[PDB]
RNA sequence: CUCGA
DNA sequence: GCATCCGTGAGTCGAGGGTAATAAAACCTTCCAGCAAGGGGAAGGTCAAG
DNA sequence: CTTGACCTTCCCCTTGCTGGAAGGTTTATAATGGGAGCTGTCACGGATGC
């Protein structure tokens, strides 16, 4: 009960909820942070991690991010993007059978 | 000498002497009680000093002479 | 409502859990400003129930950003309701559509410098007709502790 | 209701707001045509003759809505909710082209260019050029001005350093950081710099003398060493490094 | 006081500070909250708890002023003394101070001459050390092991004495002699002859001399008495909820006291050695966990799993007392609100809310309410403000008027970032600002906030009216251009008011004056655009002081007549008769300021803002979707590019072209296809065909609503209209490579799905670049201010007769910086004269201003010698005449202005904005310099030297073009020939570096052996080859010593002469020396023998003076060059002078490029390799005037390319601040090779070798230092300790006994005193003189 | 830590 | 002398939230307070005549 | 201005204990070497160690 209440209530990922909209409530839960334990920080991240990789198409949105110091680190999950059973990001497509 | 201080600084010579001279003169009317020379026309004691300077009535030599004569008058 | 939307206003209002959606379908039996009583249709009932769902709307409360939360009903007395409809629009909803701000007349012209560098000049009929007046709810607390004296 | 500024478009290239303005003007033109046809109280077969003509004006539109299967009472409830303006959907990268906006503006008797001839309010003359007028969905924002304004004369000094606190809810003064100390050194205003270090912030026998001088009616500086310097002396002297004055 | 001294602390000094020995680790009691006896908070030692009360309460009530109670020992005084009384702890064993141990250098092994790796085996109880050995088998400080001590104890008995621990190092420092080792090192320093040791022995000698000069003793490095901070700087305060809240020094102190008491108990139990040796180690660990936590081993953690903040973590970084609580404080009488625009104001006014000025001016309101008798006391005057009565808002209007108030906006980049306005009173909650000062603040009204600071006194209230008022700052201190240049809306109004249509509703009429042109416009009878004939009366004041009127009929519009009721008297009508874009308005305001003064310019800049807002509102300039016009020939160009790319694609699908050719062909056929559309949309936008007075078709410049915002310079350029009609050019993926297919769709037609995803790489790159650029651009400004903080104008003139020489930059093509603004403002050094070399036109020292500089522009002068800041002769500040012109006001600078803060803010502010053949261009004459040349075989000229540069002169004298030309080029012309624009004058190969023989005679292939010294290669295609030699590493390693010297001789064999001198000519062989023309051939001059083949961090690299990775080396002295020893990776070369000292050698690695060969001559300071040069070698070999000219022509190519104008004088200030420490090479006054100031080594020769004795000699050499290092080597150590490395700066200045003096103006900000610049500088002389 | 310039 | 190893830097100004975890037992000693209802007295403050 | 009579609060005192606080001293089967935390920055300058 110390460890569980420490995580739910003092971590860098258990943050306060923005509740001044129906929109701002729903886009705070589909937010993919990259900071926290076992990750980066805001003083040791260059131009390479904050860039739009060409495999971001359809999984993580390119034009929905903060613009402060953590510009590329706080990402945002796309519309149709699901999470795999392992944890990777899959996105739907339609099959093309003989044209 | 309310909007700009271009008329006053061309008599004393530089801004850092104008500030010290006007700050010396503006305290003789605050607590010393000496009367101003220019008509007041509803102004604080700063702009009256900055207007006394720009009409040639207050300088550093005049402010030294005008108090040394009154210290000699206090000696008598 | 927004006059020019993208059709995605309908999905964000329902799935955000801020409106009151009907689990079963039927006819509305009684509408108050606090509760809504709905009579279930016949085929959408379970064989050991009484067949009335009662929704209790939440009136003026406090959010985390100290703004209002208030659910008004949007149906009338005695009208049919299907499954998955929107019975009570929340704070920024309007007949189940997400609606954050209000729309008004806009002209693009420089007017005597009062809109100089991304400034906005607002007419008085925006102030008069209560278009942008929000409601904030604060919370003040006075705690009487025990001193040694 | 709002007079915005037109010099913000070419420097930033957000030409979405001009098209949203024209489409909002078309939507409210249709919504005022329906309001005029309801205020005359004409028929119900006239509303089905017009609202049906308003609901198919694309080229290959996805939705197909016909008001033949609508009963003669549901059309009145539908046109009662379109009195404030016909709502228009425009998906993200499947948008409405520039020909469709002109084909929609001609339905409600509006100018094709989207710009009208505005008259002035004060002088009563009319402007030379036509002026763009339409509808833009304006939001409010949480950065209200009642929660930003703050002022403080005196109160609630800190414990160790004896310089005032920080925060609007804490009732503290703003920070005169070294970016401003350089800017006051560059002006040469040394008397404003001597005041904003000792007698305003950090002295203990300096503030309560300046307050009596100001209330008494005599603006006279009374200096003294800051309290943050002879805490630095005690924290250097505790390292076994003898530091003094002369 | 006037000086701060700092030194080591004896235990007698710490006992003299102390008030009582702390003995127990207890802090307070748990039931009552009282301090305990002999604790860390004790009332006996540190003073009472409440005012004038003891602990027991036996004495109170101020009657007992200074008695001491007999029960509790508490001295009855104020509780204020708990912040000033210290205590001490008597350590049961000596322990080492961590600052004097583990700083770098070690400072305790620097004295003992022992490594730190050997000292730490003795501080930890791991290995013994020998203090003294009676039998000299064991030397001094010879470290024994644990088991070797058992052999040495039995072999000698008790003849030696070895110890282990901190007392061993204490008895080692105690038993040394400084006066033996000082003279021993001073005699062996001038016996040995080396460079690698004399840079260390000088430091040890200077440390040993500084110890006996400061008066310290080396035993005080080891603590024996540890002092305790007063108990009100580490407090223990109860919070609201009953939980206490302590600082963390009460944990480290409690650990020291606990382990010290346990060591006192263990030494009386007669414990074994494994326990006491561990306990002393733990006491030492607990001491240096208090002094500086994370240095010894693992950092000490508290209960939060966080490192505890020690004493050294309280003065360093961005959270110390220095950088957060001393240089910048939190101030009273302050405010904060959202800013809003209001155009009804004047230039010196600002809005203010009522509910803000009621709170800022509260004691002034009390002082005014008590004077008028409206309230009898302050406690009855506060209620009149709490009720907000009627008489308060009429007293506030008397308090506020003629009382200025500052307005700061963060970040305060430059000097104009804080200004003082005259307040008015508006209702609401937003500071209303004037719309013209937003260019200085860089404030956009989109939620910005500004801070409001009030001046209190009567001196500060006069420093906001005459020094910081906004009507005084209308010129930038960066450059003489105005800073109240009008912004977007007013310049669009002024552009729309001054235009002309063709028909325009009543053109061609004639008018009387401008006052009958407003009456025509207002009634509607004539449009704002027209073409009329009005009759104006302009005033020209070329009569000296007097204004001459003159009247003439001008052909102009109506709007240019209706504007001319605003322009003041002295200006002419040719300033409003143009189209009046953005540059013309600032040019008009600059002309008005230079001609007429300051008092008309403020009124003019206010009326321009009042008029530009009005006549832009009457127009109506709206953007519609019909304004962005697609060019009708757009789909054709894109279809043609799609046709032309398929040809290269099908040529790649078969085998005709490679991939790297196709990838460049596609880019080269898309770039021209993009420009063919960018031309078409702009040629469609700017032309509108209107009906003339007849039925005609005349075209004019257009009245499109989006072209007028681009043409007038209000908002946007032509690069952003291309993204609205033409195509988006070529996006780039973040690898850096350009994507092949472009974004063929613009923002009107709307992008695609993939074209919008491709367009996000560039936007995210440019948006994540600004978040990481501003950190470096705000760190460079901090590093720049803290170097040039103390450079104030001190004297008025010194006679120095020297200074750098100006020249317009002439690189590559046209001139980029003309002489008219480069020399402007500085005084002259020597009396420069007309090109007819007499008739001195300007005297020796006159201020080159306007009406003097265009007089130079009329004549053909080209190089004026000016005084400069890098050559001033005064001490601790520069002259007024050696500086130049105060760029803000416009006169000579006044004695008292701090220069270097203005220069540092002016450089560091726009850093966030930063990120073959010779073909002449025109017709002129040709000049060359330092040229040796012979004619060729065909009748043209060749060049046989390195320093030659082709300089095109014009017909009058100024160099229009300056072209480099390498060694061994074959010209087409001769020296001094008339040329034609576009002709080729030099022809030489880009890839090879030939070695053309100058001698007109036969050749012979002498001194070459094929196989052992050289190689052989036959031309497999032609056959015209000869005897070649291989490269450095590829050749035979048997004959690298036998130099193949092709000695050219005639058919007889006689040594042919060099042209003009007796010595014979040879042509030696480096690697790749492939000769072509065969043996025994006759050649002339001009005949080839061989052809051997081959942003902002730049500013931060220049000012740090970092040596680059591949430095272009230079020759030290003049002489002839031959290679000496052989290649052990690096073969030497000697520089043997013809007239000097032979044996100077050097060491060249990496044999890529050798611009000199093994028989050619050099000078001092030329090229040997190629590439970038280090700024140290420019100072060492060339003069000081070649470093301060290298930087201001290199950092001025970063700001110029980006389009940022910065005057060149602001860079020479910090270049003067760099080369400030100067090392001596001779002696006679102080020492041999120590690095002193150049200011102290100049005052010595101004005292010693004039009248005391003869030239005893103090000849020095200047030294260049980076800006991170020229501030950590100043005199006043407080100006260095607040910058960086507070531990090293405070440690280095505590064993030396350094004495501060409070010279600069960053130590007077700390101690709360008047800075010695500005208004404080006049007062400071009355303190300096009477002392 | 999230947000604003 | 030169590859390698370690120390010290890395923009400013404002909002809001916060302010926690758990660990022997029997024996002895001295000293102080309190409690069932007052009594006693000492160092200061008022009253009513004279 | 004077004298005795009355007031005030406050500190100490009366038995037959009892309750509590703060400190010190032992206890005997056999127990014999810790564990938490760090890895996703870059660029120098300059000690240092064969
Ligand atoms: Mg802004
Ligand atoms: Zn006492
Ligand atoms: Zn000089």
């Amino acid at each position: 009960s110390a460890a569980v209440k420490e995580f739910f209530g003092s971590s860098q990922l258990s943050q306060f909820m923005d509740q001044n909209n129906p929109l701002s409530e729903i886009t705070h839960k589909r937010r993919i942070s990259a900071l926290g334990p076992g990750g980066l920080t805001r003083e040791r991240a260059g131009f390479e991690v904050r860039d739009v990789h060409p495999t971001h198409y359809g999984r993580v949105c390119p034009i929905e991010t903060p613009e402060g110091p953590n510009i590329g680190l706080i990402n945002s999950l796309s519309v149709y993007a699901q999470t795999n059973e392992y944890g990777f990001l899959e996105t739907p497509y339609r099959k093309v059978t003989d044209g | 000498a309310r909007v700009t201080v271009q008329d006053a600084v061309e008599k004393i010579g530089n801004r850092f002497d104008l500030v010290l001279v006007a700050a010396r003169r503006a305290r003789q009317m605050q607590v010393g009680g000496k009367d101003p020379l220019v008509p007041e026309e509803n102004d604080k004691t700063t702009v009256i000093a900055l207007r006394e300077i720009e009409e040639g009535l207050i300088n550093n030599q005049i402010l030294d002479v005008r108090e040394r004569q009154e210290q000699q008058e206090q000696e008598a | 409502k927004p006059l020019v939307g993208t059709g995605m206003e309908r999905a964000v209002a329902v799935d955000s859990g801020v409106t009151a959606v009907a689990k079963r379908g039927g006819v509305v039996q009684y509408v108050d400003a606090s509760r809504i009583v709905i009579k279930v249709n016949e085929d959408e009932m379970y064989p050991g129930e009484a067949g009335i769902d009662i929704y209790n709307l939440t009136k003026y409360t406090r959010s985390n950003q100290n703004t209002c939360i208030n659910q008004m009903p949007c149906v009338s007395l005695g009208e049919p309701v299907e499954r998955g409809d929107v019975l009570a629009d929340g704070p920024s909803t309007d007949l189940g559509e997400l609606a954050l701000g209000q729309n008004m007349r806009v002209a693009f012209m420089p007017w005597n410098g009062y809109n100089f560098e991304d400034s906005i000049l607002v007419s008085e009929r925006v102030v008069q007709e209560d278009r942008f007046t929000t409601i904030h709810i604060q919370e003040l607390a006075c705690v009487s502790r025990d001193t040694k004296l | 209701d709002i007079v915005l500024n037109p010099l913000g478009v070419p420097s930033r290239m957000n030409i979405g707001q001009i098209l949203e303005t024209h489409l909002g003007m078309a939507a409210k033109g249709i919504g005022d045509k329906i309001n005029a046809m309801l205020k005359q109280q004409q028929e119900v077969a006239k509303l089905r003759e017009f609202i049906q003509r308003a609901y198919d004006l694309g080229a290959d539109v996805r939705q197909k809505v016909d008001l033949s299967t609508f009963s003669d009472e549901e059309v009145m409830r539908l046109a009662e909710n379109l009195r404030k303006g016909m709502p228009i959907a425009t998906p993200v990268f499947d948008g409405a082209k520039e020909a469709e906006i002109k084909e929609l503006l001609k339905l409600g008797d509006l100018p094709t260019s989207g710009q009208i001839r505005l008259y002035d309010g004060r002088t009563g003359e009319q402007f030379e050029r036509p002026v763009t007028v339409g509808y833009m969905y304006m939001l409010k924002l949480n950065h209200l001005v009642d929660d930003k304004m703050h002022a403080r004369s005196t109160g609630s000094y800190s414990l160790v350093t004896q310089q005032p606190l920080g925060g609007k809810a804490q009732f503290g003064g703003q920070r005169f950081g070294e970016m401003e100390v350089w800017a006051l050194e560059a002006y040469g205003a040394a008397y404003t710099l001597q005041e904003m270090l000792t007698v305003k912030s950090d002295d203990v026998n300096g503030r309560t003398k300046m307050y009596k001088n100001i209330v008494d009616g005599n603006h006279q500086m009374e200096p003294g060493m800051p309290e943050s310097f002879n805490v630095l002396l005690k924290e250097i002297r505790s390292l076994g490094i003898n530091i003094e004055l002369e | 006081f006037d000086a701060i001294k700092i030194a080591l602390a004896s235990p007698d000094m710490i006992r003299s500070w102390s008030f009582g020995e702390v003995k127990k680790p207890e802090t307070i009691n748990y039931r009552t909250f009282k301090p305990e006896r002999d604790g860390l908070f004790c009332a006996r030692i540190f003073g009472p708890v409440k005012d004038y009360e003891c602990l027991c309460g036996k004495y109170k009530r101020l009657k007992h002023r200074g008695v001491i109670c007999e029960k509790c020992g508490v001295e009855v005084t104020q509780t204020k003394v708990r912040r000033e009384r210290m205590g001490h702890i008597e350590l049961a064993s000596p322990t080492a101070h961590i600052w004097f141990l583990k700083s770098l250098p070690s400072r305790i092994g620097l004295l003992l001459d022992m490594p730190l790796r050997d000292i730490e085996r003795v501080l930890y109880f791991e290995s013994y050390v020998v203090i003294e050995g009676g039998m000299t088998n064991l030397e001094r400080q010879q470290i024994l092991t644990e088991e070797q001590y058992l052999d040495a104890l039995e072999e000698f008995g008790d003849e030696f004495d070895a110890k282990m621990g901190a007392e061993a190092i204490q008895a080692l420092l105690k038993s040394m002699d400084l006066e033996q080792e000082c003279e021993q090192l001073r005699e062996e320093l001038n016996e040995t002859n080396s460079e690698t040791k004399r840079k260390k022995l000088t430091k040890r000698i200077k440390l040993l001399e500084a110890f006996v000069q400061s008066g310290n003793k080396p035993e005080w490095m080891i603590l024996t008495v540890l002092p305790v901070l007063p108990p009100d700087l580490r407090p223990l305060v109860p919070l609201d909820g009953g939980r206490f809240a302590t600082s963390d020094l009460n944990d480290l102190y409690r650990r020291v006291i606990n382990r010290n008491n346990r060591l006192k108990r263990l030494l009386d139990l007669a414990a074994p050695d494994i326990i006491v040796r561990n306990e002393k180690r733990m006491l030492q660990e607990a001491v240096d966990a208090l002094l500086d936590n994370g240095r010894r081993g693992r950092a000490i953690t508290g209960s939060n799993k966080r490192p505890l903040k020690s004493l050294a973590d309280m003065i360093k970084g961005k959270q110390g007392r220095f950088r957060q609580n001393l240089l910048g404080k939190r101030v009273d009488y302050s405010g904060r609100s959202v800013i809003t625009v209001g155009p009804y104001l004047r230039l010196h006014q600002c809005g203010l809310p009522k509910k803000m000025a009621l709170e800022l001016f509260k004691p002034f309101i009390y002082g005014k309410l008590e004077l008028r008798g409206l309230a009898t006391t302050i406690k009855a005057a506060k209620k009149m403000v709490e009720r907000e009565e009627a008489v308060v808002w009429d007293i506030l209007d008397e308090v506020i008027r003629e009382h200025p108030v500052l307005l700061n906006r963060a970040p305060t980049l430059h000097r104009l970032g804080i200004q003082a306005f005259e307040p008015v009173l508006i209702e609401g909650k937003a500071i209303q600002l004037h719309p013209l000062v937003c260019a200085a603040y860089n404030a956009d009204f989109d939620g910005d906030q500004m801070a409001v600071h009030v001046p209190l006194t009567l001196e500060a209230q006069l420093e906001a009216r005459a020094l910081m008022m906004s009507t005084n700052n209308i010129l930038s201190p960066a450059n003489g251009e105005p800073i109240i240049v009008p912004s977007q809306d007013v310049v669009l109004g002024l552009y729309y008011m001054t235009r002309d249509c063709v028909n325009a509703k009543g053109e061609g009429m004639v008018l009387t004056g401008p006052k009958e042109a407003e009456r025509l416009y207002r009634s509607g009878l004539a449009s704002l655009h027209a073409r009329v004939k009005v009759r104006i009366t302009e005033y020209e004041k070329d009569a000296n002081g007097e204004l001459v009127a003159k009247t003439s009929l001008k052909d102009t519009t109506v709007g240019r007549a209706i504007l001319w009721m605003i322009v003041p008297k002295g200006l002419p009508y040719s300033i409003v008769n143009q189209a009046l874009g953005k540059k013309a308005i600032s040019k008009m305001l600059n002309t008005c300021y230079r001609i007429l003064g300051l008092k008309p310019t403020v009124i003019f800049a206010d009326q321009i803002m009042y008029t530009g807002f009005a006549y832009a509102a009457r127009s109506g300039a709206s953007v519609g979707i019909d304004d962005m016009v697609i060019p009708e020939k757009k789909h054709e160009i894109i279809s043609e590019a799609e046709a032309e790319v398929a040809e290269i694609q099908e040529q790649f699908q078969s085998g005709l072209v490679t991939a790297g050719e196709r990838y460049n062909k596609v880019i080269d056929i898309w770039a021209a296809a993009n420009d063919r559309v960018s031309k078409a949309m702009m040629d469609n936008l700017q032309t509108e065909t209107v009906i003339n007075r007849d039925g005609q078709e005349e075209k004019q410049v257009s009245f499109n609503s989006i072209y007028m915002m681009a043409d007038s310079g209000a908002r946007g350029s032509a690069a952003q209209i291309r993204q609205l009609a033409g195509m988006r050019g070529l996006m780039a993926k973040p690898d850096g490579s350009i994507i092949e297919t472009p974004i063929t769709a613009n923002f009107r037609e709307g992008l695609n799905v993939l074209q919008y995803f491709i367009s996000t790489h560039g936007a995210r790159k440019g948006l994540a670049d600004t978040a990481l650029k501003t950190a470096n651009s705000g760190y460079l400004t901090r590093r720049l201010v803290d170097v040039a903080q103390d450079l104030v104008v001190t004297e008025d003139d010194c006679g120095t007769h020297e200074g750098i020489m100006m020249t317009p930059v002439i690189e590559g093509g046209d001139v980029k910086e003309p002489l008219r603004d480069r020399v402007l403002g500085r005084v002259t050094a020597e009396d420069v004269l007309k090109p007819g070399t007499a008739d001195i036109l300007v005297p020796r020292n006159t201020l080159l201003h306007e009406q003097w500089c265009d007089l130079l522009e009329e004549n053909s002068v080209d190089a004026v010698k000016v005084r400069s800041v890098v050559s001033c002769d005064t001490d601790f500040g520069v002259c007024a005449h050696c500086y130049g012109r105060d760029l803000a006001r416009g006169h000579i600078i006044n004695k008292g202005e701090a220069i270097g803060v203005i220069a540092a803010q002016s450089i560091g502010e726009p850093g966030t904005q930063l990120t073959s053949s010779i073909q002449v261009k025109n017709k002129g004459s040709i000049k060359l310099s330092n040229v040796k040349s012979v004619v060729n075989s065909s009748g043209k000229l060749v060049i046989t030297s390195r320093n030659t540069e082709l300089k095109l002169i014009d017909e009058f004298g100024r160099t229009k073009e300056s072209y480099k030309v390498p060694y061994g080029a074959v010209l087409a012309k001769g020296d001094g020939e008339q040329v034609a624009g576009g002709e080729t004058v030099a022809n030489w190969d880009p890839h090879t570096m030939p070695v053309i023989t100058e001698v007109s005679g036969f050749v012979r292939f002498t001194d070459m052996i094929d196989g052992q010294t050289i190689t052989r290669q036959t031309d497999e295609l032609t056959g015209l080859s000869s005897l070649v030699v291989l490269d450095s590493a590829e050749r035979t390693a048997g004959g690298k010593d036998l130099r193949p010297a092709l000695k050219i001789v005639d058919a007889q064999g006689n040594d042919v002469l060099i042209p003009g001198t007796d010595m014979p000519a040879q042509y030696f062989l480096p690697g790749k020396a492939i000769v072509q023309l065969e043996d025994g051939v006759q050649i002339s001059s001009g005949d080839t023998l061989a052809r051997i083949p081959q942003g902002l961090p730049r500013v931060a690299d220049l000012f740090e003076a970092r040596r680059p990775k591949e430095p272009a080396i230079l020759a030290e002295i003049s002489g002839i060059v031959s290679f000496g020893k052989e290649t052990k990776g690096k073969r030497r070369l000697v520089i043997t002078p013809v007239d000097g000292s032979d044996p100077y050698e050097e060491m060249i690695p990496k044999w890529r490029q050798l611009n000199v060969f093994e028989g050619e001559r050099v000078e001092r300071g030329d090229v040997i390799s190629d590439g970038p040069e280090a700024p140290h070698d420019i100072l060492r070999l060339r003069g000081v005037h070649a470093v301060t000219r290298y930087i201001v022509n290199e950092v001025q190519d970063v700001y110029r390319l980006q389009g940022v104008k910065i005057n060149d004088k602001h860079i020479e200030v910090i270049v003067r601040q760099m080369l400030r420490k100067a090392t001596i090479v001779n002696a006679g006054s102080s020492d041999f090779l120590e690095g002193e100031q150049v200011e102290y080594s100049r005052v010595k020769i101004a005292n010693r070798e004039l009248e005391a004795n003869g030239k005893v000699g103090a000849t020095y050499s200047r030294d260049l230092l980076g800006i991170t290092k020229a501030s950590l080597a100043t005199e006043s150590f407080i100006s260095a300790a607040s910058f960086q490395e507070t531990t090293r700066v405070l440690t280095e200045a505590a064993v030396a006994g350094k004495r501060d003096e409070l010279r600069g103006l960053k130590e007077n900000v700390i101690v709360g005193r008047l800075i010695p610049a500005g208004t404080g500088y006049a007062y400071h002389q009355d303190r300096m003189r009477r002392r």
